[PDB]
RNA sequence: CGCGACCUCAGAUCAGACGUGGCGACCCGCUGAAUUUAAGCAUAUUAGUCAGCGGAGGAAAAGAAACUAACCAGGAUUCCCU
RNA sequence: AAAUACCGGCACGAGACCGAUAGUCAACAAGUACCGUAAGGGAAAGUUGAAAAGAACUUUGAAGAGAGAGUUCAAGAGGGCG
RNA sequence: GCCGCCGCAGGUGCAGAUCUUGGUGGUAGUAGCAAAUAUUCAAACGAGAACUUUGAAGGCCGAAGUGGAGAAGGGUUCCAUGUGAACAGCAGUUGAACAUGGGUCAGUCGGUCCUGAGAGAUGGGCGAGCGCCGUUCCGAAGGGACGGGCGAUGGCCUCCGUU
RNA sequence: CGACUCUUAGCGGUGGAUCACUCGGCUCGUGCGUCGAUGAAGAACGCAGCUAGCUGCGAGAAUUAAUGUGAAUUGCAGGUUGAUCAUCGACACUUCGAACGCACUUGCGGCCCCGGGUUCCUCCCGGGGCUACGCCUGUCUGAGCGUCGCU
């Protein structure tokens, strides 16, 4: 029964948590053997039941951590986890609206004065 | 000393962990290089500073 | 000519990208020719070995008529070994003895689900190159 | 190991060379307009007397005539079956069969950079619009094409 | 802790604990001395785990 | 007298490890360190050692969000989205 | 004595936004040598260069004249030839 | 804004260059072994073969060292081995 | 893997610089393993005994010790099982070497906790500048308490912590 | 006759030039031009079944998901409903460091809310969340024989 991570996902939250707590007690006997003797069918399967229980860590906070970003999705301030973020001095540049700008004489000054199009002749 | 920081007991337990040579499955591989360990330290000839 | 100028004609760099390489462009580098009859099929030349293709070797002390097969594709050290291609080491046990393979050809492919996709597309970019200058 | 142990010195092991070389070094020449004109006639001339063309080693003793002319029909040619088939009728395959057997293995450390198979020259073609010329000759070796 | 350790000996083999001393290696690992009570029982237990 | 006599009367140190630049130069008396003066709000760093600046910048030692904002970089800095389904 | 307006000035873990530090190859603002040239050496030279301190950006700084001219007048700034 | 500058950074393409006392201090667990209380100072060191086929069995010896067998086109290539 | 002929190009020819780096001789099986009194006979482990191990003799340190335990400093050198290459300036069965495997448990014994000569923030002031001077001196520097009173908790707001 | 002394040659020692190779440097050019309180650069300790060094990674520790690739990795043992390998967009990152409750001895605190001693009942052992300077916008509580006001 190997623990493939497409099916971990739509069950519901409590229930992985005893599932958790299996896999933290399948490994915590593979460092009692690997202590007191012998056995590698003991010895590598360590290596699978870290990994089994990572697994499981995973699942769980995407999608926590999503609930909470679709419980934001829409508000004003929220969190410091859940903002705009990539560098910072991007975050302090100027928004969309404020490089649109234009005042009513520029507005006007741009009404009468736009560029054309023509062409010279020879 | 036996008097000694937590943090000082610590420095010299890296390094003995470290200071012991080589096992040998590491020089049976496909393209190794290494003979055997130069960085082995011993107290009478060299020192830790510290 | 190579006239790209994001290639390069350098000796050095090219065995750096050889010699330096990934467990997946690997299987293409190690890719060998079809024989005189999937030619002649499928509209397919070279393909990539793998694991339970037959074969027989054409250059070496080891030549000659035999379809053996192969069991092992060793990767990290480009070469395949085969199966009675092999000889008797200093205690009586025999070992393995391996090939490259330029120096081999396929004589019966494995045929999965995934392996017809890359026999069936490759008969397409060689029929519309032939069919687009003809 | 290293300590009190020469230094800086055209001598020393390590140590610099006596007179660094500099980026600044003149690379280039010039000549004026009216010899790089002088030196074509003559490039020209000397390319038709027939006997100057042999010592060049060209394989020309069968070649029909001249400095040879052709119908504006070659300037079109984009396949190189065509244009080799074109190069046995006028009698100068053995100029490029001379080519081929001509093709080797250089000597010394020209060859770790890249400098590794030589060859000679051969004939070179001149033409006034390349209409396909270049497709059909670019891949036959000692073979330059020329506007 | 000694106080943290003390209840986790207490509960994953069920077995109530009288004292915990430690102290530290020279290769850098924490080592807890694990006393037991009189109506508990210690190679008895040792066997339900595995050290024996 | 001067030599070898009173070299034995040593069992004591000046400097120890800094915890910052972490090297055995942190003068006790004094305590800012040799190397990168730590109470001091800046570093330490000069123009008359270059061999001393290049034991020691941005390539040495890890990097660990650095080596990942040049990765990152060169698509268009992504941020929200992820890749297409099967 | 109280009540209210202003002016100038306290305190907060009050609500929300900003600065510090790094790298420094090219850019801006400071401060600033002596070897060495003069066949000695003090002014001169090295040189507003070395070292010191400070601030930035994908380039910086400059920028539509309290401008050049002396002409039959050129018409912001930077850059190459002269 | 542009026309200008760029021995640091991220990728790239070349060379009438140097070829392991050269070429960067660094072709290799190098800013690493090691020295100095500290500022700092700082190396040496590339190559079996096509493939490990890296020499079963015998024999002298306590042991290294040997005598014969044997693999290879070769050990007149025997694990720091063109 | 390489060379001749016509032309190009340069980090192009060694006996030496108390020149640079690496390697090797004569001297030479020579100088030498000389400070603080001293050893000998038997056995038993072993392929190898002037040196290790036991037992017996003769000796030295002589309580200001070649005795018993600590602090700095060292950093595992502590302890048993083996090994005989290298190292321990003759030798090794030995070793503080090498290789594997164990070993440092505290309310009451220290650090923490208080100040000493002294180190040093803020207010101020000096400063082109990172910064410096100063420590009670140009400061609105105390965020605590037993009670008097308003109105809100908890357990039968009965009685008190809690604002 | 012999030792020894010198020359030359053959074969052996000792030593690592010369030659031939090169996944490394040097120089020119082009193109883009990206660090940080949302915790950098730099340090420290940890992470493999067998593992010390370079590597890569963080108590989810030679890495977890997903998109792509489509049968390995390998030095020995054991383990196609997607091996191994590249992509990097979802998730996560010990202690120090401008480094941030106070302090550098890994030491003493204050504020709230949670599960256990409970039946908040303070003290007790665990788990979580705030507790640095400077400065701007405004809100709250106030000081002044500063300037006026009306009883």
């Amino acid at each position: 029964a190997k623990i493939k991570a497409r099916d971990l996902r739509g069950k519901k939250k409590e229930e992985l948590l005893k599932q958790l707590d299996d896999l933290k007690v399948e490994l915590s006997q593979l460092r009692v053997a690997k202590v007191t003797g012998g056995a590698a069918s003991k010895l590598s399967k360590i290596r699978v039941v870290r990994k089994s229980i990572a697994r499981v860590l995973t699942v769980i906070n995407q999608t926590q951590k999503e609930n909470l970003r679709k419980f934001y999705k829409g508000k004003k301030y929220k969190p410091l986890d859940l903002r705009p973020k990539k560098t910072r001095a991007m975050r302090r540049r100027l928004n969309k609206h404020e490089e649109s700008l234009k005042t009513k004489k520029q507005q006007r000054k741009e009404r009468l004065y736009p560029l054309r199009k023509y062409a010279v002749k020879a | 000393s036996s008097h000694k920081t937590f943090r000082i007991k610590r420095f010299l337990a890296k390094k003995q962990k470290q200071n012991r040579p080589i096992p040998q499955w590491i020089w049976m591989k496909t393209g190794n290089k290494i003979r055997y360990n130069s960085k082995r330290r011993h107290w009478r000839r060299t020192k830790l500073g510290l | 000519m190579k006239f790209n100028p994001f290639v390069t004609s350098d000796r050095s760099k090219n065995r750096k990208r050889h010699f330096n390489a990934p467990s997946h462009i690997r299987r293409k580098i190690m890719s060998s020719p079809l024989s005189k009859e999937l030619r002649q099929k499928y509209n397919v030349r070279s393909m990539p070995i793998r694991k339970d293709d037959e074969v027989q070797v054409v250059r070496g002390h080891y030549k000659g008529q035999q379809i053996g097969k192969v069991v092992q594709v060793y990767r990290k050290k480009y070469v395949i070994y085969i199966e009675r291609v092999q000889r008797e080491k200093a205690n009586g046990t025999t070992v393995h003895v391996g090939i490259h393979p330029s120096k081999v050809v396929i004589t019966r492919l494995k045929l999965d689900k995934d392996r017809k996709k890359i026999l069936e597309r490759k008969a397409k970019s060689r029929q519309v190159g032939k069919e687009k200058g003809k | 190991h290293r300590s009190g142990q020469g230094a800086f010195g055209n001598m020393c092991r390590g140590g610099r060379m006596f007179a660094p070389t500099k980026t600044w070094r003149r690379w280039h020449r010039r000549v004026n307009t009216t010899q790089k004109r002088y030196a074509i006639c003559s490039a020209l001339a000397a390319s038709a007397l027939p006997a100057l063309v042999m010592s060049k080693g060209h394989r020309i003793e069968e070649v029909p005539e001249l400095p040879l002319v052709v119908e504006d029909k070659v300037e079109g040619y984009k396949k190189t079956k065509e244009a080799v088939l074109l190069l046995k009728k006028l009698k100068a395959w053995n100029d490029i069969k001379k080519v081929y057997a001509s093709q080797r293995m250089r000597a010394g450390k020209g060859k770790m950079r890249n400098r590794r198979r030589i060859q000679r020259r051969g004939p070179c073609v001149i033409y006034n619009e390349d209409n396909g010329i270049v497709k059909a000759f670019r891949n036959i070796p000692g073979i330059t094409l020329l506007n | 802790n000694k106080h943290q350790i003390k209840q986790a000996v207490k509960k994953l083999y069920d077995i109530d604990v009288a004292k915990v001393n430690t102290l530290i290696r020279p290769d850098g690992e924490k080592k807890a001395y694990v006393r037991l009570a009189p109506d508990y029982d210690a190679l008895d237990v040792a066997n339900k785990i595995g050290i024996i | 007298t001067k030599g070898t006599s009173s070299f034995g009367k040593r069992r004591n140190k000046t400097h120890t490890l800094c915890r910052r630049c972490g090297s055995k130069a942190y003068h006790l008396q004094k305590s800012t360190c040799g190397k990168c003066g730590y109470p001091a709000k800046r570093k330490r760093k000069y123009n008359w050692s270059a061999k001393a600046k290049r034991r020691n910048t941005t390539g040495t030692g890890r990097m660990r969000h650095l080596k990942i904002v040049y990765r990152r970089f060169r698509h268009g800095f992504r941020e929200g989205t992820t890749p297409k389904p099967k």
